[PDB]
RNA sequence: GUGGUGGCGAUAGCGAGAAGGAUACACCUGUUCCCAUGCCGAACACAGAAGUUAAGCUUCUUAGCGCCGAUUGUAGUGAAGGGUUUCCCUUUGUGAGAGUAGGACGUCGCCACG
RNA sequence: GGCGGUCGCCUCCUAAAAGGUAACGGAGGCGCCCAAAGGUUCCCUCAGAAUGGUUGGAAAUCAUUCGAAGAGUGUAAAGGCAGAAGGGAGCUUGACUGCGAGACCUACAAGUCGAGCAGGGACGAAAGUCGGGCUUAGUGAUCCGGUGGUUCCGCAUGGAAGGGCCAUCGCUCAACGGAUAAAAGCUACCCUGGGGAUAACAGGCUUAUCUCCCCCAAGAGUCCACAUCGACGGGGAGGUUUGGCACCUCGAUGUCGGCUCGUCGCAUCCUGGGGCUGUAGUCGGUCCCAAGGGUUGGGCUGUUCGCCCAUUAAAGCGGCACG
RNA sequence: UGAUGGAGGUAGAGCACUGUUUGGACUAGGGGCCCAUCUCGGGUUACCGAAUUCAGAUAAACUCCGAAUGCCAUUCAUUUAUAUCCGGGAGUCAGACUGCGAGUGAUAAGAUCCGUAGUCGAAAGGGAAACAGCCCAGACCACCAGCUAAGGUCCCAAAAU
């Protein structure tokens, strides 16, 4: 996942304080994977979790990714001293706050949903808990 | 009626408005005491530095 | 490359609400009519609001979504 | 080619005004009715 | 009642529906007159009173939309601390946005003709 | 330090709801333009969309309806403006002269706003508006010169010469508060004053990188995730690498490799003990425990490293200012 | 300090604008196949799908909203004692860490650069084993007197085994 275009090539890292503004309830699927810690989630991590879920589901049911890596981050190469302007963009992250549902699933029995979301959670840098839609 | 205010905590390491409030009340050394009217202005001052003072009616 | 910025212009309110000012005193510096000139107040060539007489400054509402400065002599 | 010009008073020849014109859009000498401080009256002024 | 002209944040609006013209306001009838159209008497301007309430306009019904919006709770946060300190927590004050109970189809003047 | 970038001005974000606020922080503009794109008087309201319509096409012009601004505002952005600051038309030149109470800004020099007074006007019936433009960039001190004006001065006197005063012109003096009217390099032949205010070595902090160790387990393994290996991802430890910083040392902390002497860690090369094995045996693989001792000589290269020769139970990896 | 009145768009929040973005419905239009080909009209992948709409996210340079604080002001109130102005004399223009709010950096650095408060600087004393910058607290002096702060009370080592 990557935004097709961005208004600004470079952006502040920002801060992650408090619970997630939105997306704290399962909205489309039957089961959700809720973040319980705040952390940047990369588009590589989102993809690993997504493939881990869908494959176990055996292309069964539906998967919703509720987070998008809107935010870019830059780096400087080894041997580059401090200064001389912000580094070139390196990757994409979604800043995720505790309580945000990162993924939702439907169309599969609960046993598969719980194991599907377990395999995904091990791909993410954040601790997670399974959440049933209300 | 009256308020007896005593300075029980040091003013070292405190913001300027708190040091100036202590001085506005007429307090000096630690354990210095002063008697003031229980106006809204004086009670406001006590509230600003309540962590530094003890007050008696 | 970046590294440029214009000098700051010290815009905003220059006289307070309820303050007595002499005629000609600047009340508000602004780009555009962020605040409108009310009674006894004029607007300069660069949108600066100034008192036309001696009086007390009042920042007021102009209808629903606009503001206004006036000077009221005593 | 926008240029700076002087508007002289056609009556008393005092060079009273500093202004500018685009020569391409105004080939001929700019003529204006301007107040002459010397004569203290509005007089025809012409670029010189 | 209607026509002028104002103050008040649209609680004055919008949409839909209904009724009315006695006066008044309008459509309306004309281009001789002042005046007018980057063409057109459509408009503006002027002169006029056959018809019409059809529309505007006034009054009335509706909250469907827009607007207004208490209380409670929560986010944030001043001050005082704390921890397991990119964060988080306690105490004390303050306190939204959101979402809601609700309010509301206006109100206060002055003048003229009735 | 060099290379590159930057140097004055304007707008934004950073900037923490007054103002101000830094970085070789993140984005853009300026060194103009306009004789109307200025003033005033009067009048006007947009972009799009739907529907219909010759050439005519997605889209050129026309009509109706919808449409609160989704247009436009010369030129960047922000703030503003459709009671227009946007658009059209008539007449105009106020893109006036003398000024200017009082304010803003400000180290200074400057910069900004300004009611109002007088002179003489433009438009308007009048009220009234007008000292340029929606607002904020479009600029450059003094010295020295040019040009115009002048009831100023005129070295005995009259003149003149030459000055003054007012107006204006000549700056990519852009290193933009401008060292001179006028200026590029080499130094390992070098020298002095200083600095650990500031680099190279080593220490320190950091640990992205690096080495090692783990989590999840899609897969490989005939079958069989986990004998062995392990994608996509995730988490640590160490402080040997590549680096970042500039905190001790520049009134000097001697720099690679080797020799001599070792000493320590254990993420163990050999030897000792052990579990699992896709362990018949013999050889092995992998993990665990274990640092007691041991852990070769040569060819080439300054080398470390590495390749090679010949051995060996093995010929370990690191730390100790790369001892 | 209180009261009162104002300016200002940050925290948060929201999406009403602008960017970024998920799913659903439906769809102009868009890709190949056949029939019909003058390439002219269809029927399809639950083929790609504008725009619309429904639901759900996101933002330093987004805002229908919007605090706490801070700020300006008042012939205001209470306490307090400074404020300006004129002049003589300076020194300073390497700052450091800590907390908090940001940028740069890898939301690394005892890093760097601002804002804000404190301490150090230029501050001895007590605590943190030692430890400029942390916690408590400001040494004019004398005392073989008392009370406390941080921090403590089994022994080193004062005080609850
Ligand atoms: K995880
Ligand atoms: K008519
Ligand atoms: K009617
Ligand atoms: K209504
Ligand atoms: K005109
Ligand atoms: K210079
Ligand atoms: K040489
Ligand atoms: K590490
Ligand atoms: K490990
Ligand atoms: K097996
Ligand atoms: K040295
Ligand atoms: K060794
Ligand atoms: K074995
Ligand atoms: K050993
Ligand atoms: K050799
Ligand atoms: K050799
Ligand atoms: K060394
Ligand atoms: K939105
Ligand atoms: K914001
Ligand atoms: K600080
Ligand atoms: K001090
Ligand atoms: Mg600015
Ligand atoms: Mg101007
Ligand atoms: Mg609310
Ligand atoms: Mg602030
Ligand atoms: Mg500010
Ligand atoms: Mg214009
Ligand atoms: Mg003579
Ligand atoms: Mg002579
Ligand atoms: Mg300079
Ligand atoms: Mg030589
Ligand atoms: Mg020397
Ligand atoms: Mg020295
Ligand atoms: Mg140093
Ligand atoms: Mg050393
Ligand atoms: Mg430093
Ligand atoms: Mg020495
Ligand atoms: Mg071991
Ligand atoms: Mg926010
Ligand atoms: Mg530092
Ligand atoms: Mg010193
Ligand atoms: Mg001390
Ligand atoms: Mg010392
Ligand atoms: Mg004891
Ligand atoms: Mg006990
Ligand atoms: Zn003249």
């Amino acid at each position: 996942l990557v935004p097709k275009r961005v208004k600004h090539r470079r952006e502040f890292r920002g801060k992650m304080r408090g619970e997630a503004k939105g997306g704290k309830e399962v909205a489309f699927g039957e089961w959700g994977l809720q973040a319980t810690e705040s952390h940047w989630i990369t588009n590589r991590q989102i993809e690993a979790a997504r493939i881990a879920m869908t494959r176990y589901m055996k292309r069964g049911g539906k998967v919703w990714i509720k987070i998008f890596p809107h935010k870019s981050y830059t780096s400087k190469a080894i041997g580059v001293r401090m200064g001389k302007g912000k580094g070139a963009p390196e990757g994409w992250v979604s800043p995720v706050k505790r309580g945000k549902i990162m993924f939702e699933i439907a169309g599969v029995p609960e046993e598969v949903a719980r194991e599907a979301l377990r395999l995904a959670s091990h791909k993410l840098p954040v601790k997670t808990k399974i959440v049933k839609r209300e | 009626a009256e308020l007896k205010i005593t300075l029980k905590r040091s003013v070292i390491g405190r913001p300027q408005n708190q040091r100036a409030t202590v001085k506005a009340l007429g307090l000096g050394k630690v354990n210095s005491t002063v008697t003031k009217p229980a106006n809204e202005a004086i009670k406001g001052m006590v509230n600003t530095i309540s962590h530094l003072v003890d007050v008696e009616e | 490359s970046n590294g440029r910025d214009s000098e700051s212009k010290r815009l905003g309110a220059k006289s307070a609400d309820g303050q007595t000012v002499t005629g000609g005193s600047i009340l508000y510096r602004q780009r555009g009519t962020k605040i409108y000139p009310g009674v006894n107040v004029g607007i300069g060539g660069d949108d600066t609001l100034f008192a036309k007489v001696d009086g007390v400054v009042r920042f007021e509402r102009k209808g629903r979504d606009k503001k206004q400065v006036s000077v009221y002599p005593v | 080619m926008r240029v700076n010009i002087t508007l002289e008073c056609t009556s008393c020849k005092e060079r009273n005004y500093l202004t500018n014109k685009n020569k391409r859009n105004n080939p001929d000498r700019l003529e204006k009715q301007k107040y002459c401080p010397r004569e203290r009256k509005v007089t025809l002024h012409r670029e010189t």
